[PDB]
């Protein structure tokens, strides 16, 4: 047979996230994010193009879709985005390997989405940009400068 | 960063 | 307490504040404990650590050397369990886990469960399937590999009780091995070049470990051996004979590993201060490599534990333990015709162990990479790009900080070379990762003659291509697009360039806005490509548009032949044609050919999963026999598609490598070019990623395009890729 301890698959396991605006149960949301191929990416600098973002997540695998992540207001990249493959493998491997690591020299975080919808592609914060731009206290160049 | 903070403002077969 | 036995059993040989030997003697207890209504589970549990951590080998065998101690007829019933799981393995083609059980029956001799003679008798009867006539090379060195890799484990002890027949074993094993082809080697070879360190085949290198370990009657220094801390109560233990073992014989089912080739860059010398380097041909060498390969294939998916489980390698004696993971690490990196895993996790594991050891191992790292790139000369394409990809990727979590001095020589030498042109083509992969100025600032200033271009569009009937810009700024529809295109004179190639040109410009700011322009007027691109000599046009002024920025083309490439405004032949006579020839040899021409080929083996892949969905959604039930019938079809089709694909992609890489053959005899000069290179390695390489699917095609092959009359030199290639599973 096989053993659990060989099985163990830490970097795959879901987040505590969950999307507020998703219309349903949480045990109907975990059943997709338990089958999705797409991948929420947060920590983006503002200055990264999809140039950068198709080239690092090219390496788990063959891209479907990059949907970059809007101001909601400015229609300018407020530092997140999606990645959507076509075999959920493709997609384990990025939360194996590229979630972590660098892109644009700054540490980038991956989680799995339950599937993109229209709207989601638009921060939620009140000034337009992400709800962590926000409260946040620190000075950070790629993420536009202090909060608001 | 020197450059702009890009605006991004508007089925497979095979 | 069946979860509680699993985590028992497993957690033994990991860190403790007791000792192994503690362990060991307490869990044989509790397991004795558990065997009035239990010894089916456990029985099962050691059967599958004894296949799925061999590189906790000698743990499990002293455990079960502890228990046949105490209950003989446990000891009965494992052999038993092992001798079916072996027959289980080899049915089922795992001859990779097979091993590893051949193995753990081996060590068992040492734990005084079986009895020596029995293994003899085993290895008799492997050895002897060198003997079977009609039968292929891997079959044969797979059942000696098994033989030989044993015998750092139980060797002496065989040797000791029947030195007679072991001999037999040596001359039939030596006797085989001088005869054997080697047709396979220079395909299977990071480095053709046999200094600083001859790539040997593997077969053949652990034959000289074997004699040295025999020349050193049987004396290793590495193999941790739990059971000789128990001598008192394994002396004692009373022994089994394992039956008389038939090797399963071929079948056209049969599926055995491929050759291999020992991947080798350090010696003792390369680590003058740490602990001396066991030598290419040591057993020490051999084993301390299985076991962090086997490591690695353990906990591949677990990076930041995968590093842990490394650094943490136990020993007998003191060995330098960071030059030996680095060099396993690029042993898989760089292995032919694939690595084990995925290319990009070899670069995480990489950061998690400098992480893990960051006063040591990123010296030991750059100090590899500095022989890397010295050693480039002789370097294999495929294994180029791998390590482009990896050095390119890991500057970047780094930032970019490298000695790029260190590298002065390459600016001297022609552009061609492979030093020069790792260079460049590691700094474009940077550039992507990063953007065109950042690379500019971190190189030296006698660095940006290797710096990549600025990735901008080259913009170009010119009355034509203003009204079509305006259409386009003024959200047209696809009606209006295609009225406007009737105004243009024909010498119709020039539609589409007007087209094509006025689209890409107006769409050059991202990746999203060229994909939503191809999306948009999708049906104008389809009625101008849907000529065969359209589709090559359509790629031919997209290639003069965005020349500079080869990601696009790339990601362009994709999308077109994803919404089928071109096909997958289109874009590979494209890629053979004379528009390409000036950037030929670089990456990324290579990357939208593979790419374009995995969009047609996963296409054919889809449609025969539908067909087996189908055909067991009938079996389940026992209209639909008739869908079944339609898929079938499809398949065919399909499969049709892809063959000819490659055929394609074939007859045109022996066409341009004829036509240099011919030209270099004709006018005297030499043959071995850097073009060549090049050229010679990308038709060897898509033997290599495709191996599988390129075998369906033998007959094809064989008669109508790698004929005897080609060149040898072409014709090498394809004797080599027949050797992988001949
Ligand atoms: C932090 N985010 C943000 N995010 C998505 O990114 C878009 C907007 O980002 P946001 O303004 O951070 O939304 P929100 O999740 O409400 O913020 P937060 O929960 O951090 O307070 C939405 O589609 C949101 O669901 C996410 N999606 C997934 N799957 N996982 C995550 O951790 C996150």
């Amino acid at each position: 047979g096989l053993l659990k301890a060989l099985r163990s698959d830490s970097y795959v396991e879901l987040s505590q996230y969950r999307d507020q605006h998703f219309r349903g149960d949480n045990e109907e949301q975990e059943k997709l994010l338990k089958k999705s191929c797409t991948l929420y990416v947060g920590n983006l600098s503002f200055y990264t193009t999809e140039e950068q973002i198709y080239e690092l997540f090219s390496k788990s695998g063959d891209i479907k879709k990059i949907i970059m992540g809007l101001d909601k207001m400015k229609k300018t990249a407020c530092g997140f985005c999606f990645v959507e493959y076509y075999s959920r493998a493709d997609a384990e491997n990025a939360m194996r390997y590229i979630n972590g690591t660098r892109l644009d020299d700054r540490i980038i975080r991956t989680d799995w989405d339950a599937g993109f919808k229209e709207g989601r592609q638009y921060g939620r914060g009140r000034s337009g940009g992400q709800v962590r731009d926000e409260y946040r206290q620190d000075y950070d160049a790629g993420r536009g400068g202090y909060g608001k | 960063d020197p450059r702009a903070i890009v605006e991004y403002r508007d089925v497979d077969f095979f | 307490t069946e979860d509680h036995l699993e985590s028992l059993i497993c957690k033994v040989g990991e860190k403790s504040a007791c000792s192994l030997e503690s362990n060991l003697e307490g869990l044989a207890g509790v397991l004795e404990a558990d065997l009035p209504n239990y010894k089916s589970k456990i029985l099962r549990l050691l059967c599958t650590v004894a296949r799925l951590l061999p590189e906790k080998l000698t743990i499990y065998t002293t455990l079960v050397g502890l228990l046949n101690a105490r209950n003989y007829n446990f000891g009965g019933e494992f052999v038993e369990a092992m001798i079916r799981q072996l027959k289980e393995s080899l049915k089922a083609n795992n001859y990779n886990e097979a091993v590893y059980l051949v193995r753990f029956l081996s060590d068992l001799v040492n734990c005084h469960v079986i009895a020596a003679p029995s293994m003899v008798a085993m290895f008799e009867n492997f050895v002897s399937v060198t003997q079977e006539e009609d039968v292929p090379q891997v079959r044969r060195d797979w059942y000696v590999y098994a033989f030989l890799s044993s015998l750092p484990w139980v060797g002496k002890e065989l040797y000791e009780k029947k030195d007679a027949e072991m001999d037999r074993i040596f001359a039939n094993t030596e006797s085989y091995l001088k005869r054997r082809q080697k047709t396979h080697v220079p395909m299977l070879q990071v480095w053709t070049a046999d200094k600083p360190h001859p790539q040997e085949e593997y077969l053949d290198c652990l034959w000289a470990q074997i004699q040295k370990l025999k020349k050193d009657r049987w004396q290793e220094r590495h193999i941790l051996r739990p059971y000789l801390a128990f001598d008192s109560i394994l002396c004692e233990a009373l022994q089994h004979n394992l039956p008389p073992f038939t090797p399963p014989p071929h079948t056209e089912d049969s599926v055995y590993p491929m050759p291999r080739v020992i991947f080798r860059m350090f010696d003792y010398t390369d680590d003058p201060e740490g602990p001396v380097m066991p030598g290419s041909h040591s057993v020490e060498r051999f084993v301390i490599e299985e076991n962090l390969h086997c490591i690695i294939k353990s906990h591949w998916k677990e990076r930041k534990t995968c590093a842990a489980q490394l650094v943490s390698y136990p020993g007998k004696n003191k060995i330098p333990l960071n030059y030996h993971i680095v060099e396993v690490i690029f042993a898989e990196l760089f292995q032919l015709p694939a690595p084990p895993h995925i290319d990009v996790m070899y670069t995480t594991l990489l950061i998690e162990l400098c992480k893990l050891q960051p006063g040591s191992l990123p010296q030991v790292l750059a100090q590899a990479t500095e022989m890397l790139y010295m050693r480039l000369d002789t370097m294999n394409t495929t294994c180029v790009d791998r390590f482009i990809n990896w050095f390119s990727h890991h500057l970047s979590n780094f930032q970019f900080r490298w000695s790029w001095e260190d590298w002065s020589d390459c600016l001297s030498q022609d552009p061609e070379s492979p030093k020069p042109k790792f260079v460049r083509e590691v700094l474009e992969k940077c550039m992507r990762l990063s953007y065109h100025q950042r690379i500019l600032d971190i190189v030296p200033p006698t660095f940006s003659a290797l710096c990549p271009v600025n990735p901008t569009c080259i913009y170009k009937g010119h009355s034509v291509a203003l009204c079509l810009a305006v259409a386009f700024k003024s959200k047209a529809t696809n009606d209006e697009i295609f009225s406007i295109l009737k105004d243009v004179p024909n010498p119709n190639p020039l539609k589409i360039e007007v087209f094509v040109q006025t689209l890409l410009h107006l769409a050059a700011k991202s990746f999203s806005h060229s994909f939503s322009a191809l999306a948009k007027f999708h049906e104008v691109f389809k009625t101008l490509a849907e000529s065969d000599e359209g589709k090559l046009h359509v790629l031919r002024v997209m290639f003069e548009v965005w020349r500079n920025h080869p990601q696009m083309i790339a990601v362009l490439v994709d999308k077109m032949i994803r919404t089928q405004i071109v096909d997958c032949a289109a874009v590979a006579n494209w890629i053979f044609s004379s528009e390409l020839s000036r950037d030929f040899t670089r990456l990324f021409v290579w990357e939208i050919l593979h790419s374009t080929i995995r969009k047609m083996n996963k296409h054919v892949l889809k449609i025969q999963k539908e067909l087996e969905e189908a055909k067991e959604k009938l079996a389940r039930q026992h209209v639909l026999e008739e869908q079944i019938e339609r898929l079938q079809e499809k398949v065919e089709s399909a499969q049709s598609e892809q063959k000819n694909l490659f055929l394609v992609i074939f007859q045109r890489f022996i066409m341009i490598l004829t036509e240099h053959l011919v030209r270099c005899e004709t006018d005297g000069t030499s043959v071995l070019t850097p073009w060549y290179k090049n050229c010679i390695e990308r038709l060897q390489q898509i033997f290599l990623q495709h191996h599988q699917i390129i075998q369906q095609y033998m007959v094809t092959l064989e008669n109508l395009l790698f004929t005897a009359e080609l060149d040898p030199h072409i014709l090498a290639v394809f004797q080599q890729f027949c050797a992988l599973q001949a």
